[PDB]
C-alpha cells in the first residue's frame, strides 16, 4: 500500500487479497511486486494498474522454474 | 527398529582397513600388561591403577576365569571387554553341553577369532578395542594365545600388549628362556611390570592369575603383597 | 534387509550403472558368432593363457540343453550363475511342456530377469552381454544377443567384446548368402572374422560348432591351422 | 461335543419367466421342535434386476449376503458399472469355492433379468457348482417341490400336450397353489409368502398368508 | 542448502520444507470450491485437458451414497487414498449396518497419512481432497491438506488462483443458509467463474458438480446435465 | 555444519538442535493456559480466526483423552491428535488389563516415554508438539502435568504454552489458586488471556475452556454456553 | 530482481540454433535440420556449434567441399554419444 | 551431492518421475488413431543393421482379442506391464465372465505405475497407447510414467510427438474412417521418420467392433504404401 502510492492505481485493489495470497514475503520482495507489476502494465501498454498485474508480478517476484507441468488434478 | 546393513569398513586405496589400524592405536594407549608359560602353567599380570584413592580395588577385576582352567586378561578398554567375556563364557557352555568335557583353549580362541571377526565385518558397527591374553594348561602342557582386533590369533611363548610393549618385549627377550618355573615367571613378570610401572607397586597395583595342572585361579593381596615383596 | 534403490535415473534420463556395466561388457574379450542354413559356428577369441597351463576351466563355452549353445562376455563370475538358473529354467520347461526349449523363450527368460534384476534393491545389473545360438525344433537356426539392460535381439551374424565394431563393419563388408553355402566356408568366415580382429594365431581362437542336429564339437588346434593354413593359402593366392 | 453346524429350515423357490422372473419363499425361522419367529424373509434384491434366496444355516445366509453387497459395490466403484446375473453366478460360484475344506451350510438360488429382458435360474450346490435352469426348488421340501413343476412347467409325461409358454398369472397361481400343496405336508414350511417379481420396470413384492401348524 | 532434503530433519527456524514442497503440489493443480447450504452440500469442479482431442480429467468421484470428494494434485495418490476411503466406508458399512460418521472418517484421514510425514524416506500425499458428507447434523464440508491439518468449513476453495474465489464466498458468504439448489450451485459457478481469464469460462465440457441431498443420494452431474444448471446465469462483466 | 542433521548426533558442546528446533516450532501456536483450582482444573484456549470461512467449532486445539482425563494441546495438530490417540489408547490398555482408571503420574510416565522413543534415531523425528494434562480424582485431588517435546513432565499449580509464555505466566502468579473454588477461575483464567493476543497481532480471536472437578462429577466435560457468556461480560473491564 | 533462467531450448529453439551456426558453411542444399534438433533431445549451443563446426571437418576428411547429412550423423555419433562419457551437464542440472 | 529417491522438488512435483518424463522423448514414434469405424495404430521399428532381423522386435503386443498396446522408451521394462495386464485380464474373466473394459485395463496398470519405494525401485521408462473396443464402442488411452491416463483420439508419442500433434490436429476431425486414418498417419510417419519408408519400417495393428484385434503383415501392409 505504501510502494503502491506515486502509480496510477486503478480501484481494482484488493490489497487484503493481495497479501493473504503472498505469504513469506519481505518487503523488498512486496516492493518488488509493486514495481513488476508497474512493468507488467507498461508491457501491455496500459496507463493504469490492475489487479492481474500484481497477479503477474507476485509470479515473477516468486520466480518459478517451467517444466511442462500441465498433467495434474 | 533396524540397523544400517552395511560395513563401516572398506578397504583403502593402498588397500589397508584404517578401522582396524586405528583399533590397534586404540589397544596401544591401553595399560600394559604381559604374560609368560614356563613348563607347568602360565602366568598373567596386569597393571591396574586407580585413579584416585576413592575407589575400590576390590570391586571389579582384570584376571578373568573361563572356566575351571581357563583365565583370560585383555589391555584396552573396559565396556568392550565384558561382553565378549560374556559371549566366551557362554561358549564354553556350549562346548560342555555338546561334549561333556572342558574344552580346549585352542578351540575356545577359534570361536571367539570368528566372533570378532564374523563383527568387524558385520554391518553398521564399529570393531572391537581389545586385545587378549589367554591361558590354560589342557592335557597337561599350558598354552598362551593372544587375540587382536583384526580377529586373528598367535601362539606366543611370552609377549607384552598395551604400552611400551616394543620395549618390554625387548625385555622379554633378554630374560626369558625354555627352562624356568611358575615362580619364575611370576618374578620376572613383576620385574617387566615394573619396567613400565609406576612409582609405587603396591599389592593393588597389579593383579596376577595363575594356571597350573590343578587349573587356573587368582592371587589374593596377600600372597601377591608377598610376591611384590621380596622382588625387584 | 538391505533396501537401497541402486539403479536411479540421471538428471537427462540415463541408467549410469547400466552405461558403466556396458562399459564392463565393452573391455570383455571379443566373442564372434555367425549363423549357417544347417550347422551354426561361433567362435571366442583372445585366450590368453600361459602357453604352459590347462585351460578346460576357462572355457567360456557351455550348454543349456542339448539343441542350445551360448557364449558369453564380460566378467567371468556374473555369467555362470545366469547360466545355472538357464539351466534350471529350461530344464523346469521340460518338466512342463514336452518340447525342448525355444531359444527365443529361453533369451526372454534371461532378458526378463536382467531387466527385474536391474529393477530390484541393493543390486549392481549385472556385467555380461551373451551370444546364444540354438536351432529349434523343426530346423530353423537362428540366434540372439543380450544387451545388459535386457533387450533379447535377433541377428544373422554379431560379434561383441573389446574391438568389435570394427569386427562389425567387416562382418557387414565381407557377409553374403553365398559365404554361407559350404559349412567350412562358414568356419573360414569365421577365421576370417576373428583373424580380421586380434592377433590370435590360432593359440588364442577356440571355435565350436553344431549341426543343427547333432550337441556341439570343439574342433583340436589342428583344423585352427588347417583353415587358417587354407585361408592364408587363399589370401596368398588371392594377393 | 461343540457342533458348528444346526439345520434352520425354509424352502425357496425360482421360476424362469420369458420376460421375468419370480422367487418365492416362506417366513419361518425355526429349528429343533420350536419355532423362533413367523417372520423371516428369504428375498433379498441385490439389484432392480437381480434377487437372491438363500437357504440352510441362517447365519451363513446372513453373512453371505452382507459379503455379496459388498462385493457389487466393489465392482460397481472399480467399472462404473452394475453387475449382470451371470457376473453375479461367476462370482458367487468362486464365493461358494473359496471356503471348500469348511463350506457353507447354504442352498442358493439366483432369479434375474439376462441382458435381453428374458428370465434366468442359476441354482447352486453348497460348493460352488451351477447351471441355467428355467424351475428350481431349493429348501426342505424341494422333493416335493420339483415334479409338479416338471409336469406343469416342463410338460413332462403327457401326451399331445401343446407348449403354451408361461403366463405370469398363471404362474402367480402355480405358486399359490403350489406353496398350500407343500405346506400341508412339511413341517418347515412357514405361515407367510412373501413372492417377489422382477420385470423390465421394477421388483414387485406381495405377501399370502399360510396355515400355521 | 541442505536443510531441505529429508521429512525427518527440521529446520533452524523449525519448518519442514519437505511438507512446504508439498503445499506447492495442491497448487499447482487446477481450482475448484465446495460449499453447503442448510439441508445440501455442493461441489464444483474446473476440468482440464492437454490437447482439443484429449478428453477432459475428471476430478470428482463417488465414494459412498453420502459421501463425495474432490481431487487436486496427483491421480496415483488420489486413488490410492481413494481405494482407502471406499474401502473404510464399506468396512464399517458391513460391521455396523450404518452409514459412517464424516468427521470420524476425516480423523482416519489425518491418522494415516500422517505416519509417512514422520518416517525416514517416505513422502507426504500430494492431494487437497474438498469433502462432502452427510453425518446425521446434514451437511458437511471438510478440506484436507499435505500437513494433514483437516479444516472444517463451510465455504472453501483450492488449486491454481483460490484466492479470488476465497474472496468471492466471503463477500457473498451470508446467502448460502437460506437458497436451494437451483441458485446454490450457480453461485458456486459465479465463484468459478472468478478464477478463469478473460476470454473463456464455462464450454459445457470443463466443469462438472456434485450434489449430496437430505433425501437425494450424492450424484455427479456432467457436460450434458451441467447445461440445465449452466444456463441463467449472467454473462462476464467488463 | 553438519551437526544438526539427526536425532541420534550430538552437538560438539554436547546437545541436540533437532530437538531444540522443534521446541522453536512451539512458538508459533498460539497460546495453551491451564491452572488447577481448588477443587479442580481448567484449561483455557483462545483460538485465532483465519478466515470468516471456517465453521465455529472447527480443528479444536482442546481434546478429551478418557471420561476424566482432559487434554490442551500447543504444536502440530495431526502430531498432537495423534499423541491423544495413543494415550486415549494406552488408557484403554490400563482399564482393559486393571480394572479401574489410569491415574496421571502413570499415564504422563508412559505418554513422556513414548515422546522420548522419538528422541533417538536417525529413522524418525521428534514432535513438534507440547500439550499439558490435567484431571480429578476424589481419592487423589487433581492433578497438571505438562510435558514438552523432548518428554519432561512435571506437577503444577499452574502452566502455560504458546506464543506469550512469559507474558501470560506473569500474570497467573497474581492469583491464589490455592483456596478458589474455580467458578471465579473461569473468569480469571478468561482474563488473562483476554489481556493478551492485541488487536495488531490478531484480527480476532475465540475462546474455548475446559472444565473438570467433582463439580463437574469426576467426568469431563466443555464449559457450559452461559458461565463463557458471563466471562465475556467479564472481557471488557480490562480497559479501565 | 531479475532472475533469468537460461535452460535447454525445447526443439525450435535447438533448430535455429543449427540455422545461426550452420547458414554459413558449404553444405548440401537438401537436408535437414529438424532431424538432427530430434536426434539432440538435451544439447547446448557450444555443443551443437561443434557439431557444425566438426561435420565441416568430416566434409575435410576424403576430399569433399559440401558436407552430407550422414556427415551430420557421423558428427551426432561422436559430438553426442562417443563423447556422452563426459558430457558435463547433469549435475550441473541440479547445480551440484 | 546425491538426494533421495523420493524428493519433491522447490517447484514442487519429483525429480526422478519428471526424470521419467524425459527419458521417454527418446523412444521411437508412435501414432494411434481412435475412430469410430475402429481403432488404428502403428509405430516405426528404428532398424540398425541389414545383419538384424527386423520381426523380432515390435511395438504392437496385444492383451486379449480386443485390447493391443503400443510402447515407447524403454522397452525391456514394459513386459511387466503387458503381463500384469494380460494376468488381470484374466483374473476379471475367471471371476465375472466377461471382458475387463479399457479403461479400467489402464487404471489398472496405473496403480501399478507409481509402487516403488524402500521397504519390502525406481519409475519405468514407458508410455503406453491401449487400442481397445469395449461396448463404449472404440477406445483409446494414453498412460503416463507419473499414472496419470487420459482418453485420446490421435495420440502421437515419441521422439517426434510435438511435431506429430500438430501436424495431426489439423487433419483429424470427428467423422474420419479407418482408410483415410491409417493413410493419413502414415502420411505423418513418412515425413517424420529418418529412413525411406517400406514395408519393413513400420507394422500396423488394427481393432474393429466386428472382428477381433488384427496386426497387419508384410502382404496387406504394401498396398497402402504405394496407395500413399
Amino acid at each position: 500500500q505504501i510502494h503502491s502510492r506515486k502509480m496510477n492505481v486503478s480501484p481494482d485493489v484488493n490489497y487484503e487479497e493481495l497479501a493473504r495470497c503472498t505469504d513469506d514475503f519481505n518487503g523488498a520482495q512486496c516492493k518488488a511486486v509493486c514495481v513488476e507489476a508497474g512493468m507488467i502494465a507498461l508491457r501491455r501498454g496500459a496507463t493504469e494498474l490492475t489487479h492481474e498485474d500484481y497477479m503477474e508480478g507476485i509470479l515473477e517476484v516468486q520466480a518459478k522454474k517451467k517444466a511442462n507441468l500441465q498433467y495434474y488434478a | 527398529e533396524r540397523g544400517y546393513s552395511f560395513s563401516l569398513t572398506t578397504f583403502s586405496p593402498s588397500g589397508k582397513l584404517v578401522q582396524i589400524e586405528y583399533a590397534l592405536a586404540a589397544v596401544a594407549g591401553g595399560a600394559p600388561s604381559v604374560g609368560i608359560k614356563a613348563a607347568n602353567g602360565v602366568v598373567l599380570a596386569t597393571e591396574k591403577k586407580q585413579k584416585s584413592i576413592l575407589y575400590d580395588e576390590r570391586s571389579v577385576h582384570k584376571v578373568e576365569p573361563i572356566t575351571k582352567h581357563i583365565g583370560l586378561v585383555y589391555s584396552g578398554m573396559g565396556p568392550d571387554y565384558r561382553v565378549l567375556v560374556h559371549r566366551a563364557r557362554k561358549l564354553a557352555q556350549q562346548y560342555y553341553l555338546v561334549y561333556q568335557e572342558p574344552i580346549p583353549t585352542a578351540q575356545l580362541v577359534q570361536r571367539v577369532a570368528s566372533v570378532m571377526q564374523e563383527y568387524t565385518q558385520s554391518g553398521g558397527v564399529r570393531p572391537f578395542g581389545v586385545s587378549l591374553l589367554i591361558c590354560g594348561w589342557n592335557e597337561g602342557r599350558p598354552y598362551l594365545f593372544q587375540s587382536d582386533p583384526s580377529g586373528a590369533y598367535f601362539a606366543w611363548k611370552a609377549t607384552a600388549m598395551g604400552k611400551n610393549y616394543v620395549n618390554g618385549k625387548t625385555f622379554l627377550e633378554k630374560r626369558y628362556n625354555e627352562d624356568l618355573e611358575l615362580e619364575d615367571a611370576i618374578h620376572t613378570a613383576i620385574l617387566t611390570l615394573k619396567e613400565s610401572f609406576e612409582g609405587q607397586m603396591t599389592e593393588d597395583n597389579i593383579e596376577v592369575g595363575i594356571c597350573n595342572e590343578a587349573g587356573f585361579r587368582r592371587l589374593t593381596p596377600t600372597e601377591v603383597k608377598d610376591y611384590l615383596a621380596a622382588i625387584a | 534387509s538391505y533396501d537401497r534403490a541402486i539403479t536411479v535415473f540421471s538428471p537427462d534420463g540415463h541408467l549410469f550403472q547400466v552405461e558403466y556395466a556396458q562399459e564392463a561388457v565393452k573391455k570383455g574379450s571379443t566373442a564372434v558368432g555367425v549363423r549357417g542354413r544347417d550347422i551354426v559356428v561361433l567362435g571366442v577369441e583372445k585366450k590368453s593363457v600361459a602357453k604352459l597351463q590347462d585351460e578346460r576351466t576357462v572355457r567360456k563355452i557351455c550348454a543349456l540343453d542339448d539343441n542350445v549353445c551360448m557364449a558369453f562376455a564380460g566378467l567371468t563370475a556374473d555369467a555362470r550363475i545366469v547360466i545355472n538358473r538357464a539351466r534350471v529354467e529350461c530344464q523346469s520347461h521340460r518338466l512342463t511342456v514336452e518340447d525342448p526349449v525355444t531359444v527365443e523363450y529361453i533369451t526372454r527368460y534371461i532378458a526378463s530377469l536382467k531387466q527385474r534384476y536391474t529393477q530390484s534393491n541393493g543390486r549392481r545389473p549385472f556385467g555380461i552381454s551373451a551370444l546364444i545360438v540354438g536351432f529349434d525344433f523343426d530346423g530353423t537356426p537362428r540366434l540372439y544377443q543380450t544387451d545388459p539392460s535386457g533387450t533379447y535381439h535377433a541377428w544373422k551374424a554379431n560379434a561383441i567384446g573389446r574391438g568389435a565394431k570394427s569386427v562389425r563393419e567387416f562382418l557387414e563388408k565381407n557377409y553374403t548368402d553365398e559365404a554361407i553355402e559350404t559349412d567350412d566356408l562358414t568356419i573360414k568366415l569365421v577365421i576370417k572374422a576373428l583373424l580380421e580382429v586380434v592377433q590370435s594365431g590360432g593359440k588364442n581362437i577356440e571355435l565350436a560348432v553344431m549341426r543343427r542336429d547333432q550337441s556341439l564339437k570343439i574342433l583340436n588346434p589342428e583344423e585352427i591351422e588347417k583353415y587358417v593354413a587354407e585361408i592364408e593359402k587363399e589370401k596368398e593366392e588371392n594377393e | 461335543r461343540f457342533s458348528p453346524y444346526v439345520f434352520n429350515g425354509g424352502t425357496i423357490l425360482a421360476i424362469a419367466g420369458e420376460d421375468f422372473a419370480i422367487v418365492a419363499s416362506d417366513t419361518r425361522l425355526s429349528e429343533g421342535f420350536s419355532i423362533h419367529t413367523r417372520d423371516s424373509p428369504k428375498c433379498y434384491k441385490l439389484t432392480d434386476k437381480t434377487v437372491i434366496g438363500c437357504s440352510g444355516f441362517h447365519g451363513d445366509c446372513l453373512t453371505l449376503t452382507k459379503i455379496i453387497e459388498a462385493r457389487l459395490k466393489m465392482y460397481k466403484h472399480s467399472n462404473n458399472k452394475a453387475m449382470t446375473t451371470g457376473a453375479i453366478a461367476a462370482m458367487l460360484s468362486t464365493i461358494l469355492y473359496s471356503r471348500r475344506f469348511f463350506p457353507y451350510y447354504v442352498y442358493n438360488i439366483i432369479g434375474g433379468l439376462d441382458e435381453e429382458g428374458k428370465g434366468a435360474v442359476y441354482s447352486f450346490d453348497p460348493v460352488g457348482s451351477y447351471q441355467r435352469d428355467s424351475f428350481k426348488a431349493g429348501g426342505s421340501a424341494s422333493a416335493m417341490l420339483q415334479p409338479l413343476l416338471d409336469n406343469q412347467v416342463g410338460f413332462k409325461n403327457m401326451q399331445n400336450v401343446e407348449h403354451v409358454p408361461l403366463s405370469l398369472d398363471r404362474a402367480m397361481r402355480l405358486v399359490k397353489d403350489v406353496f398350500i400343496s407343500a405346506a400341508e405336508r412339511d413341517v418347515y414350511t412357514g405361515d407367510a409368502l412373501r413372492i417377489c417379481i422382477v420385470t423390465k420396470e421394477g421388483i414387485r413384492e406381495e405377501t399370502v398368508s399360510l396355515r400355521k401348524d | 542448502n541442505q536443510y531441505d532434503n529429508d521429512v525427518t530433519v527440521w529446520s533452524p527456524q523449525g519448518r519442514i520444507h519437505q511438507i512446504e514442497y508439498a503445499m506447492e503440489a495442491v497448487k499447482q493443480g487446477s481450482a475448484t470450491v465446495g460449499l453447503k447450504s442448510k439441508t445440501h452440500a455442493v461441489l464444483v469442479a474446473l476440468k482440464r485437458a492437454q490437447s482439443e482431442l484429449a478428453a477432459h480429467q475428471k476430478k470428482i468421484l463417488h465414494v459412498d451414497n453420502h459421501i463425495g470428494i474432490s481431487i487436486a494434485g496427483l491421480t496415483a495418490d488420489a486413488r490410492l487414498l481413494c481405494n482407502f476411503m471406499r474401502q473404510e466406508c464399506l468396512d464399517s458399512r458391513f460391521v455396523f449396518d450404518r452409514p459412517l460418521p464424516v468427521s470420524r472418517l476425516v480423523s482416519l484421514i489425518g491418522s494415516k497419512t500422517q505416519i509417512p510425514t514422520q518416517r525416514y524416506g517416505r513422502r507426504p500425499y500430494g492431494v487437497g481432497l474438498l469433502i462432502a458428507g452427510y453425518d446425521d447434523m446434514g451437511p458437511h464440508i471438510f478440506q484436507t491438506c499435505p500437513s494433514a491439518n483437516y479444516f472444517d468449513c463451510r465455504a472453501m476453495s483450492i488449486g491454481a488462483r483460490s484466492q479470488s474465489a476465497r474472496t468471492y464466498l466471503e463477500r457473498h458468504m451470508s446467502e448460502f443458509m437460506e437458497c436451494n439448489l437451483n441458485e446454490l450451485v450457480k453461485h458456486g459457478l459465479r465463484a468459478l467463474r472468478e478464477t478463469l481469464p478473460a476470454e473463456q469460462d464455462l464450454t459445457t465440457k470443463n466443469v462438472s458438480i456434485g450434489i449430496v441431498g437430505k433425501d437425494l443420494e450424492f450424484t455427479i452431474y456432467d457436460d450434458d446435465d451441467v447445461s440445465p444448471f449452466l444456463e441463467g446465469l449472467e454473462e462476464r462483466p467488463q | 555444519t553438519g551437526y544438526d542433521l539427526s536425532a541420534s548426533t550430538f552437538s560438539p558442546d554436547g546437545r541436540v538442535f533437532q530437538v531444540e528446533y522443534a521446541m522453536k516450532a512451539v512458538e508459533n501456536s498460539s497460546t495453551a493456559i491451564g491452572i488447577r483450582c481448588k477443587d479442580g482444573v481448567v484449561f483455557g484456549v483462545e483460538k485465532l480466526v483465519l478466515s470468516k470461512l471456517y465453521e465455529e467449532g472447527s480443528n479444536k486445539r482442546l481434546f478429551n483423552v478418557d471420561r476424566h482425563v482432559g487434554m490442551a494441546v500447543a504444536g502440530l495438530l495431526a502430531d498432537a491428535r495423534s499423541l491423544a490417540d495413543i494415550a486415549r489408547e494406552e488408557a484403554s490398555n490400563f482399564r482393559s488389563n486393571f480394572g479401574y482408571n489410569i491415574p496421571l503420574k502413570h499415564l504422563a510416565d508412559r505418554v513422556a516415554m513414548y515422546v522420548h522413543a522419538y528422541t533417538l534415531y536417525s529413522a524418525v523425528r521428534p514432535f513438534g508438539c507440547s500439550f499439558m494434562l490435567g484431571s480429578y480424582s476424589v481419592n487423589d485431588g487433581a492433578q497438571l502435568y505438562m510435558i514438552d517435546p523432548s518428554g519432561v513432565s512435571y506437577g503444577y499449580w499452574g502452566c502455560a504454552i504458546g506464543k506469550a509464555r512469559q507474558a501470560a505466566k506473569t500474570e497467573i502468579e497474581k492469583l491464589q489458586m490455592k483456596e478458589m473454588t474455580c467458578r471465579d477461575i473461569v473468569k480469571e483464567v478468561a482474563k488473562i488471556i483476554y489481556i493478551v493476543h492485541d488487536e495488531v497481532k490478531d484480527k480476532a480471536f475465540e475462546l474455548e475452556l475446559s472444565w473438570v472437578g467433582e463439580l463437574t462429577n469426576g467426568r469431563h466435560e466443555i464449559v457450559p454456553k452461559d458461565i463463557r457468556e458471563e466471562a465475556e461480560k467479564y472481557a471488557k473491564e480490562s480497559l479501565k | 530482481d531479475r532472475k533469468i533462467e537460461f535452460s535447454l531450448p525445447d526443439l525450435e529453439g535447438r533448430t535455429h540454433i543449427f540455422k545461426i551456426h550452420a547458414r554459413s558453411m558449404s553444405v548440401e542444399r537438401d537436408i535437414r535440420f529438424e532431424l538432427l534438433a530430434r536426434l539432440c533431445p538435451n544439447s547446448t549451443g557450444a555443443e551443437i556449434r561443434s557439431v557444425c563446426t566438426e561435420a565441416g571437418m568430416f566434409a575435410i576428411r576424403a576430399r569433399r567441399k559440401i558436407a552430407t547429412e550422414k556427415d551430420f550423423l557421423e558428427a551426432v555419433n561422436k559430438v553426442i554419444k562417443s563423447y556422452a562419457k563426459f558430457s558435463a551437464t547433469p549435475r550441473y542440472m541440479t547445480y551440484n | 551431492y546425491d538426494r533421495g529417491v523420493n524428493t519433491f522438488s522447490p517447484e514442487g512435483r519429483l525429480f526422478q518421475v519428471e526424470y521419467a518424463i524425459e527419458a521417454i522423448k527418446l523412444g521411437s514414434t508412435a501414432i494411434g488413431i481412435q475412430t469410430s469405424e475402429g481403432v488404428c495404430l502403428a509405430v516405426e521399428k528404428r532398424i540398425t543393421s541389414p545383419l538384424m532381423e527386423p520381426s523380432s522386435i515390435e511395438k504392437i503386443v496385444e492383451i486379449d482379442a480386443h485390447i493391443g498396446c503400443a510402447m515407447s522408451g524403454l522397452i525391456a521394462d514394459a513386459k511387466t506391464l503387458i503381463d500384469k495386464a494380460r494376468v488381470e485380464t484374466q483374473n476379471h474373466w475367471f471371476t465375472y465372465n466377461e471382458t475387463m473394459t479399457v479403461e479400467s485395463v489402464t487404471q489398472a496398470v496405473s496403480n501399478l505405475a507409481l509402487q516403488f519405494g524402500e521397504e519390502d525401485s525406481r519409475p519405468f521408462g514407458v508410455a503406453l497407447l491401449f487400442g481397445g473396443v469395449d461396448e463404449k464402442g472404440p477406445q483409446l488411452f494414453h498412460m503416463d510414467p507419473s499414472g496419470t491416463f487420459v482418453q485420446c483420439d490421435a495420440r502421437a508419442i515419441g521422439s517426434a510427438s510435438e511435431g506429430a500433434q500438430s501436424s495431426l490436429q489439423e487433419v483429424y476431425h470427428k467423422s474420419m474412417t479407418l482408410k483415410e486414418a491409417i493413410k493419413s498417419s502414415l502420411i505423418i510417419l513418412k515425413q517424420v521418420m529418418e529412413e525411406k519408408l517400406n514395408a519393413t519400417n513400420i507394422e500396423l495393428a488394427t481393432v474393429q467392433p466386428g472382428q477381433n484385434f488384427h496386426m497387419f503383415t508384410k502382404e496387406e501392409l504394401e498396398e497402402v504404401i504405394k496407395d500413399i
